[PDB]
């Protein structure tokens, strides 16, 4: 009987260790898509923070370029939750230092026009850009 | 209490075979400084520990170093550094996997097949019949085979190091596209000789030092039957292989604390 | 046996006695939480040092948007002798640098008003106004 | 045997014998304390390196803001030979780089007044701070 | 006879390795010490490039303040060759750049007095310091 006990504690303590490692160690929301028609992405890969006025609401899911019109078309990573975003807006890249990592920071706000709230969801496209963010205006600007 | 008892039996036994390790050791290595003998006796037995383990080392050694340029090389292009490489797989071998690896496989391949050799020779009598030839075996059979081990691994070592480095010098250089006089390069400035070069030999010497005298004292306790023969040889891989593992973070620790 | 069942004990007294002694050099406080309205925390991440005119007082330990407003609800950690604190302060990101961890270093002055003084503890949801960091607005500042 | 547990033991005495003195030397000095009003010790963390024009002289650790006046009182730790050291010293946080350590440079200089000379040992304060090392105050100064 | 050839090629092939390793792992002057109290030293660490008017002549393995009258007492490494560097010397700080080593780049004339030439070798303390870079404060105080 000495050796079917010690058999289960040997299969008991891998399950304890099986845990340790995978909620410990190295630890996720179904979301929507949205379509977002850029001009320059130049230094943004996937994965970056895109956010709303700097505070993160999703990130890059897509780089890929559509060989029809070459127009960078981002399809965006915003969670199901978020169902009163109305269609005015702005898209913008930003960086957070000098060289930080060149994250995604669009703006929004409420201004309700008066034909109506167009929403923001499940795969919309949204007509802006920033062609502008690159590290040849200041060698420009300074000096011409 | 009446379990406590069984413990009390053991703590008394297995301090003895301790007692034993020192006792057997300290008589082989003591009295009569004879050479004329001893000096083909000796290199017979370096045929046995060095020569049949050098063949593992070399074929064993070349995987290490393949592995280690190849998946070091990931680590270092998500930092971007590709001159790294030469001063990351000097490092790791000649620091930390070269004592430690080697002295493994030194403890799989002579450490057991000595024990076998040892405890069959008291098996069919070899060992109680030469007590009636007068001659002491511990000085005869044993300390041919005790300095036979403690020149063997560093040796056995430095030809880790260096086939194992060259195979590190294969997959990145040539392969994954490296200049090779930019490989060297950051290597040669990269390790010194004063705590680096002569302090891989001083983690090596002092596991030659435990293995060949861990291996040899299994051999002369064994039980001389068949069954309790094959039950030491698997008892001496065991127990070198803790005393590697709890020597070496000593030994890490003087070097660099 | 009388030798036996002595080294029985002496051995089990050295195991109990290292045991001890292992979990003294090897290793808590009792605290309140009050919420926040941080309008940017992209680069402040969990248990952040939250300062006092830069001495670290506190952890950012939370990292949660509410799901009604996108107004970022962050619950802090004050300790519980904290009790003297008026309802004047503001509360402001900054960096220990230009890369460091984007770290909270609030500020707290001693402007009594002249309708008694409000207190900070216990769930208190301090309104900021801070409005943290882009710099590419300050960029076309000096690019006019 | 009666001399096997003798060798036995003379074995694992010299055992351990070599081992305590290896882990020793692997592992300080009395020092005096020394208060300092700061205004922002922001990024100087526990151990700092206390410095005399560069050369390292003590540690800077204390961690604790005394809660009534909201200055930051921190003891310092020098050395006890360390008698000679006039009154005209000012306490300066500097980093070694962009972001290294900010740890504390003081200065000290030998400017003897016409008042005798006040000495600096066990227990005195220097009011004398450095109170910045955010670049968001003077960036954004000049940016406004 | 078959095992002594064996062990023949078994300790060449332990010196062709050993040769190789060395050489490649393994790629020194006696020399006198001069003498140097300053007045900042703040960011030199030890073996700092000596140099005079840019090139690296010598090392600093010395790195400690004289515990009696507190000047920064340093000494420099300076190879026995050199025996016709009279007293005219300028002790100078430099960086090469805003962040190199800020090492030692001095300064040595060839003027010669009207009381012969004194000459600085094997332990001399010259006296010319730097008084070298308040950087921080330099870039403080001219930001404003």
């Amino acid at each position: 009987k000495k050796n079917e006990i010690w058999v289960g504690i040997f299969l008991l303590a891998a399950l304890l260790a099986a845990l340790f490692v995978c909620l410990k160690a190295a630890n996720t929301e179904p979301t929507y898509t949205l379509y977002a028609t850029f001009d320059n992405i130049g230094g943004l890969k996937a994965r970056s923070p895109v956010s709303i006025g700097g505070v993160v609401v999703g990130r890059v899911a897509d780089i890929t370029l559509d060989p029809k019109t070459y127009l960078p078309r981002v399809t965006l990573e915003i969670e199901q939750r978020y169902n009163h975003i109305p269609d005015t807006s702005s898209l913008s890249i930003r960086t957070s230092g000098l060289l930080g990592e060149q994250y995604l920071a669009l703006n929004v706000g409420f201004e309700d026009p008066e034909l109506g709230t167009a929403i923001l969801k499940d795969g919309d496209t949204i007509q802006d850009t920033k062609s502008a963010m690159v590290l040849e205006d200041l060698i420009g600007q300074f000096l011409y | 209490l009446n379990a406590l008892a069984s413990l009390g039996h053991k703590g008394i036994k297995t301090l003895r075979t301790f007692g034993r390790a020192g006792l057997m050791l300290f008589n082989a290595l003591v009295g009569k400084p004879e050479f004329r003998k001893h000096a083909p006796l000796l290199v017979r037995q370096l045929y046995n520990v060095g020569v049949l383990s050098m063949l593992i080392i070399v074929v064993s050694g070349v995987f290490i170093g393949m592995v280690l340029g190849l998946q070091g090389y990931l680590v270092l292009t998500t930092y971007s550094a590709e001159t790294s490489l030469g001063m990351l797989v000097a490092l790791s071998l000649l620091r930390e996997l070269g004592p430690v690896v080697a002295a493994l496989l030194f403890a799989g391949r002579a450490g057991s097949a000595l024990t076998a050799e040892i405890g069959l020779m008291r098996a069919t009598e070899q060992l109680s019949s030469m007590e009636m030839m007068a001659v002491d075996p511990l000085r005869r059979v044993i300390s041919p085979r005790f300095w036979a081990g403690v020149i063997s691994l560093p040796l056995l070592t430095v030809i880790f190091v260096a086939v194992g480095i060259w195979g590190g010098s294969l997959v990145g250089v040539s392969w994954k596209g490296i200049d090779s006089g930019f490989f060297w390069s950051a290597m040669q400035n990269a390790v010194d000789w004063r705590m680096d070069l002569v302090n891989c030999l001083i983690k090596s010497v002092v596991f030659a030092i435990t293995v060949t005298w861990i291996s040899l004292f299994n051999g002369y306790d064994a039980i001389p039957t068949s069954a309790g023969i094959s039950r030491a040889t698997t008892r001496t891989v065991v127990h070198s292989s803790l005393a590697v593992l709890g020597l070496d973070f000593v030994l890490t620790a003087l070097m660099f604390g």
